[PDB]
RNA sequence: UGUACAACGGGGUAUUGUAAGCAGUAGAGUAGCCUUGUUGUUACGAUCUGCUGAGAUUAAGCCUUUGUUGUCUGAUUUGU
RNA sequence: GAUAACCGCAGCAGGUCUCCAAGGUGAACAGCCUCUAGUUGAUAGAAUAAUGUAGAUAAGGGAAGUCGGCAAAAUAGAUCC
RNA sequence: UCUUGGUGGUAGUAGCAAAUAUUCAAAUGAGAACUUUGAAGACUGAAGUGGGGAAAGGUUCCACGUCAACAGCAGUUGGA
């Protein structure tokens, strides 16, 4: 199908960080966004924007939000690309609430 | 099926039930039916 | 590169701690030749190194 | 098969549910759950607990 | 499927709860019909 | 239990082991009853014999009339404070434990019971039912 | 390539206990304006009242789904 | 000038004399949180069996435990009586 | 239970679990959990994990180059 694509997603980090140790909720939230992008966009190389790492770690190591709202964009890996020719860049989306939002396809236009 | 005939008066007791609990086992549920929940609580804010 | 000596120099030049010296990441190439203290001062002139203002301890709730 | 009424919250008690309390003056109390039960032992007035049946008659909610 | 509780009268003459109600845990087993798809014949041998 | 009890009892949760001090609910002069042993107790290693409502115990008196003190006497538990289950699914309990001084056959030493009596106790012991007022 | 599965979303169920914001002639009162009410006014005021059994959370090993968006052939080995 | 520059076989949780000393809470140079300054060093990742170690909670009873209340709990500040 | 030296099994085992804690991106590089910079989260919390000194050490200070050995993982880093 189409390779370069951009969709926006909601991730329930509450059910992914359920019961995790408090010194590792926000470390694991980073590793669950990468697992979530690899499930959706199919690509093993996931690069998270530093503004998203600010959003995960906003309320400390154990204060991860229940729902993030993510703009994952599958892209073309360049400059002697890795084992996969594609990567996904994961963006925060500035919303007042991450509740009640579905998966939409963001067009580049 | 039982492997032996049992005539022990705890068997052979013809059982007619009077009520069966259908409250939510997902909590300390209080209503047998959703009609009973809507009758006790009245109308809520939830849309129509 | 290795800008560890360019942050200790810049802290002693602008006179604050190394926690309050912002080196320009996008100008990491030209910071790396600033081995002398005058070269550090030159990078403070043009904003390549920024003093990084103080973290607020507000006294408003105390008042 | 008689449905009892909670002595604190006014909820309906189906068989097996909750605890029955005999106070030392032999007045029988009946709880549907441990939320009615614990707030009874905590010396809480049902007229001030906003979800109880007695609060809603005191505040004329759902008449 | 899970358990629930019931109420029934007790028909046990000489018990103290005779003709009174009891509250009993039951287990509920969800049993659709089973499709018969074969037969197997077993012979009695000296080894079983 | 043992002899004296009229009828049998369903199994009630054992609330009162040996060493438990329970209030004394009759007008004999005893203010409490310290359970030294329980009649009808099964022999199990390390298991304290544990009294329950309607059971007959052997007890001393630690507070009360001096002529009742320093002696072992039978007593019958009338209130429990440990939540037990009835056969109709009712879980119930009292605010306190209570017992009345008995003889070995189940006659009351006292003549009046101050407070509620478990219906399992009143049914098992006719003299306790005779002197009880409200029954649960 | 399905009465498929997943991620979200919806409903149910459940827990807590009535969100934020706005409003009030509720508020112990206090300090001013007085062209001095008498259900004045300006300021400040714990709390209270209405919207509001609300709001939040709900599977992470809850249930259900006609929604939305995706996924669906990589590798190795085995023969009487 | 020491959780890596000293002594302890060594980059050892040990030991080794002293100066300066911000805001709040509070009686306090206590505990707890912050400013300046400093560090973010200590093999990591995944999973969440048993038995541990460290921390908890426990219905009813309340020392029946044990050589022995060992450990834990309980008490706790201040004002007045 | 000789002496000196060498070597095994145990065994890729026990273990590398005190001192709250790391995370994202870029740069450098053959190679980055560990380096550098930025961002973020945190801590010591002024009887400090902060600035100096005494004894002791002796060049460990600082720069450039470098990574065979040493830093009980790693290492482009280093009191090497
Ligand atoms: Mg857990
Ligand atoms: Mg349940
Ligand atoms: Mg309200
Ligand atoms: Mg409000
Ligand atoms: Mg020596
Ligand atoms: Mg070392
Ligand atoms: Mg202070
Ligand atoms: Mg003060
Ligand atoms: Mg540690
Ligand atoms: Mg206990
Ligand atoms: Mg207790
Ligand atoms: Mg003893
Ligand atoms: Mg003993
Ligand atoms: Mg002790
Ligand atoms: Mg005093
Ligand atoms: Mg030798
Ligand atoms: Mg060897
Ligand atoms: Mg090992
Ligand atoms: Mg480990
Ligand atoms: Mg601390
Ligand atoms: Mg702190
Ligand atoms: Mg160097
Ligand atoms: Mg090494
Ligand atoms: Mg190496
Ligand atoms: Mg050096």
């Amino acid at each position: 199908l189409k390779d370069v694509v951009t969709r926006e997603y909601t991730i329930n980090l509450h059910k992914r960080l359920h019961g995790v140790s408090f010194k590792k909720r926000a470390p694991r939230a980073v590793k669950e966004i990468k697992k979530f992008a690899k499930l959706h966009m199919g690509t093993d190389d996931v690069r998270l924007a530093p503004e998203l790492n600010q959003a995960i770690w906003k309320r400390g190591v154990k204060g991860v939000e229940y729902r993030l709202r993510l703009r994952i964009s599958r892209k073309r890996n360049e400059e002697e690309d890795a084992k996969n020719p594609l990567f996904s860049y994961v963006e925060p989306v500035l919303v007042a609430s991450a509740k009640g939002l579905q998966t939409v396809v963001v067009e580049e236009d | 099926k039982s492997l032996y005939t049992n005539t022990s008066r705890k068997a052979l007791e013809e059982v007619s039930l009077k009520w069966i609990d259908t409250a939510s086992k997902f909590g300390k549920g209080r209503f047998q039916t959703p009609a009973e929940k809507h009758a006790f609580m009245g109308t809520l804010k939830k849309d129509l | 590169a290795n800008l560890r000596t360019q942050k200790r120099l810049a802290a002693s030049v602008v006179g604050v701690g190394k926690r309050k010296v912002w080196l320009d990441p996008n100008e990491t190439s030209e910071i790396a030749q600033a081995n002398s203290r005058n070269a550090i001062r030159k990078l403070v002139k043009n904003g390549t190194i920024v003093k990084k203002a103080v973290t607020v301890h507000s006294k408003s709730r105390t008042r | 098969m008689k449905v009892e009424i909670d002595s604190f919250s006014g909820a309906k008690i189906y068989p097996g549910r909750g605890t029955l309390f005999v106070r030392g003056d032999s007045k029988i109390f009946r709880f549907q759950n441990s939320k009615s039960a614990s707030l009874f032992k905590q010396r809480k007035n049902p007229r001030r607990i906003a979800w109880t049946v007695l609060f809603r008659k005191h505040h004329k909610k759902g008449i | 499927a899970g358990m629930t509780t019931i109420v029934r009268d007790l028909d046990r003459p000489g018990s103290k709860f005779h003709k009174r109600e009891v509250v009993e845990a039951v287990t509920v087993v969800d049993t659709p019909p089973v499709v018969v798809v074969g037969v197997v014949g077993y012979v009695e041998t000296p080894r079983g | 239990s043992g002899n004296g009890a009229q009828g049998t009892k369903f199994r009630i949760s054992l609330g009162l082991p040996v060493g438990a001090i329970m209030n004394c609910a009759d007008n004999s002069g005893a203010r409490n009853l310290y359970i030294i042993a329980v009649k009808g107790s099964g022999s199990r290693l390390n298991r304290l014999p544990a009294a329950s409502l309607g059971d007959m115990v052997m007890a001393t008196v630690k507070k009360g009339k001096p002529e009742l003190r320093k002696k072992v006497m039978p007593a019958i538990v009338v209130r429990q404070a440990k939540s037990w289950r009835r056969r109709d699914g009712v879980f119930l309990y009292f605010e306190d434990n209570a017992g009345v001084i008995a003889n070995p056959k189940g006659e009351m030493k006292g003549s009046a019971i101050t407070g509620p009596v478990g219906k399992e106790c009143a049914d098992l012991w006719p003299r306790v039912a005779s002197n009880s007022g409200v029954v649960v």
